[PDB]
């Protein structure tokens, strides 16, 4: 739907995020969230986040998954889950489609779902702002000022990733 | 409670204007109660390490005693200035607020009725 | 609170349920653990950038740094399980029953 | 100070100091096979630090004058009582065994400190990891009981694991005969009472289980006591290997910092031979121990920490 | 001296490239700090207008801001025009 | 010598332990001295002295 | 916080991005900067018991 | 010593207290009424300063 | 593990607690949280056993949950304010979404039941690094949010807390694992006073730290970690157990011995609050605690227990171990009461 179109891309984003939830095999668990995480992009560069958009594209996508793919790879079941194995996992599935087509579709109505928070699930288009971005975009130069005002932010992100990669050696030579 | 008053530089362990206190007196039966308990660590230390605790080395008990004197006084008049400061900052609101304690009138006990009951 | 807002927060809410709600292979959760922050790193953005909060964005990014070392940390305990057991099946993880 | 971490922080290393002589030599053998000389000889040849085979007074010539305490001080238990009494009610044999198997461990752990601070081999007498065959043995003939083999061994895998085999092991082999006839000529009148069936029982504990289950450890240089006595032999063919085996040619300096943690804190290398799994020929109760212990500490040094001894003529302790 | 010249030549005779890369390393770091054209780097990075140049309220007793882009006074950036 | 070793406590360590003394009369000194002036101060703070 | 230690030493920790209307790069506004700033504004030296 | 000296001195211990027991109620009551109204030096919770604000013009004309 | 990362690894935790003490931004908070774990978990592998494994495990998972938990707690704030200010939560949602959050990290309702499990796995040394200073954290946050914390959900975290550790320490014949409910129990009292008044919750894990060092230290000298081998030690340091003895009763909160420091304080400030069945109950189950604490002094040195031939042994030997600020921990731990106004300087 043209109009609600980031919700049919927020609504794609969260299926596949029950499917792999549902705890499917390692490898098809991947599958179910690696759609949800290309999916969840469309919806930030939707809205103008290109780079961050783009950015959890190389990072999570092609970053993330794949050394958690290849850890799944040396478990290597004997018997590896599909899922019609377990009635658990269908179960779950169909479970995820109820209640999400359930208040969607109360969503649909007169506009008052109130689980938990208030929402009023208008189109989504209303949200946005009528301000013009000049020639900086935003997204970039917000970024950018990690090494102008984000002094202390870097710092600690930099020093921990080298306890990182000294706690993983650490933990992994097995004394 | 303190903490976010007025003229509050955090990481202070003793604001300036608290030095218009006086100062305890070195004699003072709290701070002797700290060299005590530092006397008392001496002790500890001799009977842990298995030595004579009552002689085991005059240097390291001097150094236990005189660093919990030390500590102490600090920590005194730390103790001292927000005591203070907690009935300072009282009697500015008790006369910021009259309404709010309203004296109440004396009437002798020739009085107040206090329906006196036996024992039996 | 739009829609897609409330996409996200449900999302959120079957991934703490999914990784809360336990099964035999350890991987999975795993996979939940870290799809749980993908929804928080996703509605993150989605505030900042519909706030115009310039500045903020420097959140999207390094939230999902420090989850990844977690993840990273993640695993690599996983192994140690399964060099030590076989699988990550957490019903064998009870050696600490006593 | 010692390999304490400060030492490891300024560079002090261990593999620095290691050279070709810097090997755990175990030179066992059969009762009284002669094995004890060949240590000496053995120790001289490399110039290897000799250690006396361990015995009941091994750890009090340890400390203070290193001189032997009284058996009821220190170790409540005698090997000639067990010579003389085979199956007695007072627990000789077994209390004689686990006290045994503390003073073999700790003399492995002075054994380590001393490579591992020298970098100059060790060689001793019936390794701790020997000890089972006699206390095995001690059960075939019933010296000690089923019950009574639980508690040794689970003192020896919660002990041992953590110290490395040996490198070299010398197996002196003399056969049964000889030394069921040899006991005679010693003359020591304790030593005479052994029976036929305990020697029998533990040689065939060695050779069986000894060297195989170590095997993989470190190689098995088999010595007849006749290539015992050449002991110019013997010497080649310790120098003519490696000993890949076992995991003592891998270590570096990031275990040998937590094996000198271990050894140099004497009381951490037994710290778990006081298990309490209360066998009853090693369980004393309080009023025993209180009163042993009292009569441990107002001897001479031991009343307070070494050096803080005033009775034995330790000065300045008002400022030390 | 004689370990160093030493250590040097053995270090490019074996570890080419980490001679290469220590050293290139060695210079990024420290020519910027005495590099005279940082400075004219920071002030046209400073002199590209992004938003809009606002006025202020000519009220009298600021001389220096001139009334007119093609005024004299102002700050004018010629030496760009010539960098 | 009933020791056959020389243990680490067994001897006056003479820099360790004058360090010790050294810490505490500095210490002291500085007590003495702090009362005094704030004593001082708080005389003159409030007009008393 | 617990220790507000850039108060004492004066150095800007996390002030800068702490609230929307704070400096921006290239002055970019924040969608509600009037709204924070009038809100902020009435709310210093007040108490948060008070100024809620 | 005295009668007067345990008449007296119990006269001294008895104000002291009672000054005490006066404050203690008062100091109760204070902080009670402090807490939900705030409108004094301490129960002061911190709001974000002024100090931390752009009054520089945005791109945006309005802001 | 090599000491000089060793000495890094904990530096940086530290370093992570410091950053969450020491940051008025919300991500900042999460900065040091998670800073924190990351160097926390080698530690806890430190020895390197199936056991040891098994307690990371267990602790990461446990930890690695809430602080994303956490997250969303600053999210849903963000969302509804727009501040990533440390001050009043403006979300009643988020608001007991950080309360569970922060209490998991802290273990108090049944989220403490990793507490007892991951003790007993980690070692010794290991064991005194997550009971006294992976604690202040959690605090830290709590302490600047605690006007606005739900009355309700806080207290009713609490009394679970003491309520399962004083029921849990019934139980445990493992020293590390009375040792741990003990902690749970001292929890819920901190927690309890934190919404009427923070200095209280301060002195009181400033007075709980003390014992929680004291007991640690000495039970490494000691090298026990059950109940049987503690027995042993009074033979061999007869010293030791009395001391223990007596930091023992001064955790169960008997007067004079400070440590019914926390305990006084918390009934005066709860009752000056109206809340009366509060603190009844809060002390009446304390005796619970009491119970296998004394239960521990009767084992430890009132009444000496069989020992072993082998122990003949230790007797020659001298301990190694410096134990450093072990004698001012046993004396500050168990006879600071008649200091008890110092309270002040806290505020
Ligand atoms: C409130 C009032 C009471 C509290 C007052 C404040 C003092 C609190 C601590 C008291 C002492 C605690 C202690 O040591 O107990 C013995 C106990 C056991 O000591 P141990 O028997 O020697 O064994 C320790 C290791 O297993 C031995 O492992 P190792 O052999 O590898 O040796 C490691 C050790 C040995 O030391 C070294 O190796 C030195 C470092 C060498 C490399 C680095 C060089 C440069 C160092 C710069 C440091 C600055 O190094 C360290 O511990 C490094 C960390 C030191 C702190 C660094 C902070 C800055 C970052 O200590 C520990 O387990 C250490 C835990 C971490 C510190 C204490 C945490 C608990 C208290 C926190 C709350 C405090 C109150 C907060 C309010
Ligand atoms: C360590 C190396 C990195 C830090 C020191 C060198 C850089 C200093 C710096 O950028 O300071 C920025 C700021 C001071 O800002 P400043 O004044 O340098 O630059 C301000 C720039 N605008 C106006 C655009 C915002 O200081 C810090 O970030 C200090 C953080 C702590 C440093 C010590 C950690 C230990
Ligand atoms: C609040 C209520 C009370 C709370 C605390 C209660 C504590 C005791 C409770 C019971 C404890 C369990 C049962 C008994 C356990 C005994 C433990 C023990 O080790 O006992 C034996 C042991 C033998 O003594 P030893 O260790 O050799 O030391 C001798 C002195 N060097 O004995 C010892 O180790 C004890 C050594 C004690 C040394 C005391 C030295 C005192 C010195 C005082 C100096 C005073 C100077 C005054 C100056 C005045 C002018 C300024
Ligand atoms: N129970 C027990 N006794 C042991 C053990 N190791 C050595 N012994 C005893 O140590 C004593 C001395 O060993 P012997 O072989 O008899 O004599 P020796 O003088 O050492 O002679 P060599 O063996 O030739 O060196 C004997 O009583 C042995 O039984 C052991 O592991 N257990």
């Amino acid at each position: 739907m043209t109009m609600y179109i980031a919700f049919i891309l927020s609504t794609i984003f969260v299926i596949g995020f029950v499917g792999f939830s549902s705890k499917p095999s390692p490898i098809y668990g991947g599958l179910g969230l690696i759609v949800s995480g290309g999916v969840g992009c469309g919806i930030v560069l939707n809205f103008g986040g290109s780079f961050l958009g783009l950015m959890v594209f190389l990072i999570y996508l092609g970053g993330m998954l794949v050394v958690f793919g290849y850890t799944t790879a040396m478990a290597t079941e004997m018997y590896p889950e599909v899922w019609v194995s377990n009635k658990t996992v269908f179960g779950a599935f169909v479970s995820g489609l109820m209640m999400e087509f359930c208040m969607v579709y109360y969503a649909l109505k007169e506009e008052e779902v109130e689980i938990i928070f208030k929402f009023n699930g208008l189109g989504d288009w209303v949200i946005y702002d009528t301000g013009d971005s000049g020639f900086f975009s935003e997204e970039a130069m917000g970024i950018a000022a990690l090494y102008s005002y984000g002094t202390w932010l870097v710092i600690v992100t930099g020093w921990s990733l080298l306890i990182g990669v000294v706690v993983i050696m650490e933990i992994t030579r097995g004394n | 409670m303190m903490s976010g008053r007025p003229g509050r530089v955090p990481l202070q362990f003793l604001p300036n204007e608290a030095r218009s206190l006086p100062p305890p007196k070195l004699t003072d039966p709290r701070l002797v109660y700290m060299g005590f308990l530092g006397y008392c660590s001496g002790l500890i230390d001799n009977a842990i390490r298995r030595r004579p605790v009552v002689s085991a080395g005059l240097h390291r008990q001097l150094l236990y005693v005189t660093s919990f004197v030390f500590f102490g006084y600090y920590l005194l008049k730390r103790q001292d200035y927000m005591y203070a400061l907690r009935d300072h900052d009282m009697f500015a609101y008790v006369k910021s607020h009259p309404e709010d304690f309203p004296e109440k009138d004396k009437k002798t006990y020739g009085e107040i009725l206090e329906e006196f009951h036996p024992v039996r | 609170m739009p829609l897609v807002y409330m996409n996200i927060i449900m999302a959120f809410a079957i991934a703490l349920a999914g990784l809360l709600m336990y099964r035999s292979h350890l991987m999975s959760s795993l996979l939940c653990l870290e799809g749980m922050m993908l929804s928080l790193f996703i509605m993150s953005t989605l505030i900042i950038l519909n706030t115009h909060f310039t500045l903020a964005n420097m959140m999207p990014i390094i939230l999902l740094v420090f989850a990844a070392c977690e993840a990273a940390l993640g695993l690599s305990l996983l192994v140690m399980v399964s060099n030590t057991y076989g699988t990550d099946y957490v019903q064998n993880l009870n050696l600490l029953q006593c | 100070l010692q390999y304490g971490p400060l030492a490891f922080v300024l560079g002090e290393r261990t593999t620095r100091k290691l050279t070709e002589t810097s090997k755990v030599i175990t030179v066992d053998g059969n009762i009284c096979s002669g094995k004890g000389r060949l240590a000496r000889e053995i120790a001289e040849k490399l110039g290897l630090r000799h250690f006396p085979e361990a015995g009941i007074h091994y750890a009090d010539s340890t400390t203070g004058d290193g001189k032997p305490l009284d058996v009821q001080l220190s170790g409540n238990c005698s090997l000639e009582k067990f010579y003389d009494d085979p199956k007695s009610n007072d627990g000789n044999s077994y209390r004689l065994q686990s006290w045994l198997y503390a003073s073999r461990l700790l003399q492995y752990a002075d054994a380590l400190e001393h490579l591992l601070s020298t970098g100059q081999g060790v060689v001793l007498e019936r390794s701790i990891y020997s000890d089972f065959v006699f206390l095995e043995a001690m059960y075939r003939q019933g010296f000690i009981r089923k019950q009574c083999v639980e508690h040794y061994n689970e003192v020896k895998k919660v002990t041992a694991c953590e110290y490395l085999p040996p490198h070299v092991v010398v197996y002196v082999d003399v056969p049964v005969p000889e030394i069921q006839s040899r006991i005679q000529k010693k003359g020591n009148p304790h030593e005479m009472k052994i029976t036929a069936a305990y020697l029998q029982d533990i040689e065939n504990a060695y050779k069986k289980t000894f060297l195989p289950e170590m095997s993989e450890k470190c190689e098995v240089l088999q010595y007849s006591a006749r290539e015992a006595e050449d002991a110019e032999k013997v010497v080649e063919d310790i120098e003519y290997l490696k000993c890949d085996k076992g995991p003592w040619p891998d270590q570096d300096d990031r275990t040998f910092h937590r094996l000198r943690m271990l050894v140099q804190n004497k009381l951490e290398v037994l710290n778990y031979t006081t298990i309490p799994v209360y066998l009853p020929e090693i369980t004393i109760g309080a009023h025993q121990s209180d009163r042993v212990f009292q009569k441990f500490t107002e001897l001479p040094g031991r009343k307070y920490s070494p050096g803080y001894n005033e009775d034995v003529g330790d000065k300045w302790i008002w400022l030390k | 001296a004689g370990r160093i010249a030493s250590f040097l030549k053995n270090a490019w005779a074996k570890e080419p490239v980490l001679v290469a890369s220590f050293a290139i390393g060695g210079l990024a770091i420290i020519l910027p700090s005495l590099s005279p054209y940082t400075n004219y780097a920071i002030r046209i990075n400073r002199a590209t207008p992004y938003n809009y140049p606002v006025p202020l309220r000519d009220d009298g007793n600021m001389p220096d801001v001139p009334s007119h882009p093609q005024d004299p006074q102002g700050p004018s950036l010629e030496w760009l025009k010539n960098l | 010598k009933f020791y056959i070793r020389e243990p680490p406590h067994g001897s006056p360590d003479w820099l360790k332990v004058g360090l010790t003394l050294g810490t505490s009369v500095f210490l002291w000194i500085y007590l003495i001295k702090q009362h005094k002036e704030d004593v001082l101060e708080y005389k003159r703070r409030n007009g008393l002295e | 916080p617990f220790f507000d230690v850039q108060k004492r030493l004066g150095l800007d920790l996390d002030r800068w991005m702490t609230i929307q209307s704070a400096e921006q790069p290239h002055k970019i506004p924040g969608r509600c900067h009037a709204f924070e700033k009038e809100w902020i504004e009435c709310a210093h030296g007040i108490g948060g018991i008070r100024a809620e | 010593d005295g009668p007067e000296k345990n008449y007296e001195k119990t006269m001294a211990i008895l104000q002291i207290e009672a000054e005490k027991a006066e404050l203690r109620l008062k100091e109760l009551e204070v902080r009670r009424l402090m807490r939900a109204r705030g409108d004094g030096p301490w129960y002061q919770y911190p709001t974000i300063d002024k100090a931390l604000i752009d009054h520089s013009p945005k791109t945006t004309p309005d802001n | 593990m090599n000491p000089i990362i060793y000495t890094t690894l904990i530096m940086t935790v530290m370093s992570g607690t410091m950053l969450v003490m020491i940051s008025s931004h919300w991500l900042l908070i999460w900065i040091g949280f998670e800073m924190n774990l990351l160097a926390m978990i080698p530690v806890l592998m430190k020895n390197f056993n199936p056991r040891a494994t098994e307690a990371a495990t267990k602790y990461f998972l446990t930890q690695a949950t809430a602080s994303m938990m956490l997250m969303m707690a600053i999210i849903i704030n963000l969302l509804y304010s727009g501040q990533w200010t440390i001050t009043k939560m403006f979300n009643p949602v988020a608001m007991t979404m950080m309360t569970m959050a922060l209490a998991m990290k802290l273990g108090l309702s049944p989220f403490h039941f990793w507490v007892p499990e991951v003790t007993q796995g980690i070692s010794l040394q290991a064991g005194l690094l997550l009971l006294t200073w992976q604690k202040l954290a959690p605090l830290s946050v709590l302490c600047q949010i605690s006007q606005s914390i739900n009355p309700n959900l806080m207290l009713t975290m609490a009394m679970l807390s003491i309520l399962i550790g004083g029921w849990g320490g019934l139980n445990q014949t493992q020293l590390r694992k009375i040792m741990a409910y003990s902690s749970i129990a001292h929890m819920g009292w901190m927690t309890a006073v934190l919404p009427y008044n923070t200095t209280m919750t301060i002195l009181n894990l400033l007075i709980y730290i003390t014992m929680t060092l004291a007991m640690f230290m000495l039970l490494i000298h000691s090298s026990a970690t059950t109940t049987l081998s503690l027995s042993h030690t009074w033979n061999k340091m007869p010293v030791i157990t009395s001391l223990m003895m007596v930091t023992l009763l001064s955790m169960g909160g008997l007067p004079p011995l400070s440590g019914f420091m926390p305990k006084w304080m918390i009934i005066q400030e709860m009752t000056k609050n109206e809340s009366i069945i509060m603190p009844t109950l809060m002390a009446m189950t304390a005796l619970l605690n009491l119970y296998f604490y004394m239960r521990l002094a009767y084992s430890s040195s009132l009444t000496m227990f069989p020992s072993t031939n082998n122990m003949k042994m230790k007797w020659q030997f001298e301990h190694t171990k410096q134990m450093k600020l072990l004698p001012t921990m046993i004396v500050l731990s168990t006879l600071v009461l008649p200091m008890t106004p110092a309270l002040s300087s806290l505020n």
